[PDB]
């Protein structure tokens, strides 16, 4: 495994240099995709590195200068990065306009850091409707248009197509890689699951399906385990701080699933067939369910968290609540009653990226594991 | 027969005819502020407005204990202030100070903010009713796109679509044409009325009353009773320009924009403080809020009008728009409202506000508050910032 993972923790860890290495060998360029959801499918079809952005532990300062105190977390954190020129080796950004916090993003975008292209893109809400699914082919040409001009070259449909293979051979594996690190919850730890995962954001997809199609032949290779201590389900944008998954352990618990933005969200729902590739990517949309981001009056997010905790066993449901995030604070209430409504037991916890203290986190978390007797 | 009275008999109407609606077995709606309302009103459709009603509890001092009662079950203190007294008050079985009756089916535009949407969604999933989605995606481009034109059109198609089934009745064109005559009339005489203090010194009103006047354009825009009341309020103001009168009190010695909607729970104090330094609000954004002018039968116009919606434009236009409120509203100042529930607003505030100052030369101060939320205004400090702003404007008076 330690091949593997320093492999994966490198670019992790130094994602920076990832993207000098990408582009000095390849002599391509790099673009970043903010959360949630990027058609990743194209920025890899001209031959360019698709970068995943979701902030990180920072201070803020120079963002003060265009969000006041209640922004969330997660987008004052990229806000600050892309002014201090964390992300200056990028080409360019798409930053779709999921909710009020990413348009206003954008829109400040465009003065704050001038050298790096903003890529507008906003998902329809009438995603089912086929009128829907045809203005966002338009938002997907549009998207085209602007990589286009900023490699300078064409992107032909066939390379389209080629790349949405590479992609859902890719959701695929980490879908066997969550059954297979749920079959041995004691060697695969928080903080590993969440390295195996995360590492996708920084390397082309391709590479990343090898890395972890080896990952996944030697822990078939070790026998099944029997969990020692408690499991969990994770929901909400993000869990990725060392912080919060070293209590985690500390307290004998696994996540043994999820529903994170940052991670199976990605990966849980296949982009669909068909003779045109935007078309296709289109239709992934129309799929997607179980998401705050994603409209659904009848919010199935809540029965879907539910069935995947029966099929594992899983002991409870810890809500990483992002500070400040509007969508999954309207989906609280009524995602946890749907829970709790079935005999399992959930727990808040707060997701701050500007903190030096996680006190709060680490006694209601001691306190959940003692619960679950 | 005076305006004011007939406008407060024709707001406390549409709530009875609900209630009515209600008794009787006819479906009642809950509306988003800036709907497509015509498509309703062409099936004679009762229609209510959560943020009118919130607002209206929230001025009788009502709105703190619903937002209570809503938290302990879980929402946020971060939502929307409008949402959290929504919530209260349908857990609550209603209230006491402005009541109405639940929702049979739900409207949902999300061109002042994507909130309403997962608001609405909440709501539908709970009382599992109908939601009727009409989605304005925000607009980077100077222009709307053709693709939006044609998905916004498509959308008042399956709205048509589900409220056929909803009301048991036929899309009725001849009657359509009939409401877009009516809604395009009444909006023109919202931008005429309340834009009469731009070019009026002093102006005919008090600049606070506007807000008042707005519940009529919100919740009666396709009703041929708001165009008698419009005209009846147009007359006494033109009769005041005339006359040298106003409702609002004292020398008007400097002339502001605000930007934002006021904090009800404080309304009365906020008028009182703003009018002893001889402070009154001439410039305005909302008056082109309603405006929603488009041709009749022009179905294309009728998209690109609820898409412009000025919190649904890029930066640029949001900033020429409060640039052009002061310039033509002849004003000394501007004052802004940092409002912790609206995000849209507040998070492009500083970069807006650095730009309207650049351009008009003018000074700009401002306070933190909300416009339902009673614990997040400070009666000290917002007396406190105006006064930094009157001193400002009355030195640069000096010749
Ligand atoms: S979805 Fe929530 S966390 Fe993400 S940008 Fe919007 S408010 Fe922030
Ligand atoms: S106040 Fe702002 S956030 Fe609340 S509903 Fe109105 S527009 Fe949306
Ligand atoms: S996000």
């Amino acid at each position: 495994m330690e091949a593997i993972l320093s492999k994966m923790k490198e670019v992790v860890e130094n994602p920076n240099a990832a993207v000098k290495k990408y582009k000095s060998e390849t002599g391509k360029k790099a673009i970043g995709c903010f959360p949630v959801y990027c058609p990743e499918e194209i920025i890899h079809a001209a031959g360019m590195l698709p970068v995943g952005i979701w902030g990180g532990q920072t201070e803020l300062d120079l963002a003060k200068q265009y969000f006041p105190a209640f922004a969330c977390s997660i987008m004052q954190s990229c806000l600050e990065y892309g002014l201090k020129g964390a992300y200056d080796e990028l080409s360019g950004v798409i930053i779709p306009g999921m909710c009020d916090t990413l348009i206003c993003l954008g829109q400040n975008w465009k003065s704050a850091v001038p050298h790096i292209k903003y890529i507008s893109l906003v998902h329809p809400q009438n995603r089912k409707l086929e009128a829907g699914v045809k203005y966002l082919i338009s938002e997907y040409k549009g998207v085209k248009r602007e990589l286009e001009e900023i490699c300078g070259y064409e992107i032909e449909e066939a390379k389209i197509h080629e790349s949405i293979e590479v992609y859902n051979e890719h959701r695929k594996t980490m879908r066997d890689f969550v059954e297979v690190a749920y079959k041995h919850s004691n060697t695969i730890k928080p903080s590993i699951r969440s390295l195996v995962i995360k590492s996708g954001f920084f390397m082309r997809k391709e590479e990343h399906t090898e890395l972890v199609k080896d990952l996944i032949a030697k822990l078939n290779a070790m026998p099944e385990e029997v969990c020692s201590g408690k499991k969990v389900l994770l929901t909400g944008i993000l869990a990725d701080s060392k912080d919060i998954l070293d209590i985690l352990e500390d307290n004998n618990i696994s996540v043994v699933a999820d529903d994170l933005a940052q991670e199976t969200r990605q990966f849980r729902t296949d982009v669909p067939a068909g003779d045109d590739a935007l078309e296709r990517l289109a239709r992934q949309w129309s799929n997607i369910e179980g998401c705050s981001l994603a409209y659904d009056p009848k919010k199935k997010r809540g029965s879907l968290i539910v069935d995947e905790v029966k099929k594992k066993d899983i002991d409870g449901v810890i809500f990483c609540m992002m500070k400040f995030c509007d969508p999954e604070e309207y989906d609280y209430p009524l995602v946890r009653k749907d829970i709790e409504d079935s005999g399992i037991p959930t727990l808040y916890v707060e997701i701050d990226q500007q903190t030096q203290n996680n006190e709060q986190a680490r006694t209601r978390i001691q306190t959940f594991a003692e619960m679950m007797s | 027969k005076e305006a004011r009275v007939v406008i407060n008999d024709l707001l406390a109407e549409q709530y009875a005819n609900a209630f009515k609606a209600k008794e009787e077995g006819r479906p009642v709606g809950w509306s988003t502020s800036v709907f497509p309302q015509e498509l309703a009103e062409v099936f004679d459709l009762n229609v209510l407005y959560p943020e009118n009603q919130a607002a209206g509890v929230a001025a009788k001092k009502g709105s703190l204990e619903l937002c209570e009662i809503a938290e302990s079950k879980g929402y946020s203190i971060d939502l929307c202030a409008y949402a959290r007294t929504n919530f209260g008050l349908l857990e609550n079985g209603g209230c006491e100070a402005l009541d109405m009756p639940a929702p049979d089916f739900l409207l949902c535009c999300n061109n002042i903010c994507n909130q309403v949407i997962k608001w609405y969604e909440n709501i539908s999933r709970e009382l599992d009713i109908p939601l009727i989605m009409i989605d304005t995606t925000f607009n980077n481009e100077d222009e709307v796109t053709q693709s939006r034109i044609d998905y916004i059109k498509a959308q008042f198609e399956e709205a048509i679509k589900q409220l056929e089934i909803i009301s048991g009745k036929k899309f009725d064109p001849k009657k359509f044409e009939e409401v877009m005559k009516i809604s395009a009339e009444n909006g023109r005489l919202w931008k005429y009325s309340m834009s009469l203090p731009a070019d009026s010194s002093p102006s005919p009103m008090n600049g606070f009353d506007l807000f008042t006047y707005m519940a009529v354009i919100v919740c009666a825009r396709g009703k041929k009773e708001t165009t008698e009341a419009f005209k009846l309020l147009i007359e006494e103001l033109e009769d005041n320009m005339k006359t040298g009168k106003s409702s609002f009190r004292g020398e008007e010695k400097y002339r502001i924009m605000m930007e934002g909607i006021p904090c009800w729970p404080y309304i009365g104090y906020k008028m009182k403080t703003l009018a002893k330094f001889g402070v009154n609000m001439t410039g305005s954004v909302y008056p082109h809020a309603w405006a929603l002018q488009y041709e009749v039968n022009d179905l294309d116009g009728m998209a690109v009008a609820y898409s412009t919606m000025f919190n649904n434009v890029n930066l640029d236009r949001m900033t020429k728009y409060r640039v052009d409120s002061l310039v033509e509203g002849k004003c000394d100042g501007a004052f802004y409202h940092m409002n912790r529930s609206c995000k849209l607003m507040s998070l492009i505030q500083y970069e807006m506000q650095r730009r309207a100052a650049e351009e008009t030369g003018l000074p700009y101060a401002g306070f933190d508050g909300d416009q339902a939320d009673p614990r997040a205004f400070t009666n000290a400090q917002f007396e406190t910032r105006i006064q930094g702003l009157v001193e400002v404007m009355e030195e640069r008076k000096k010749l």
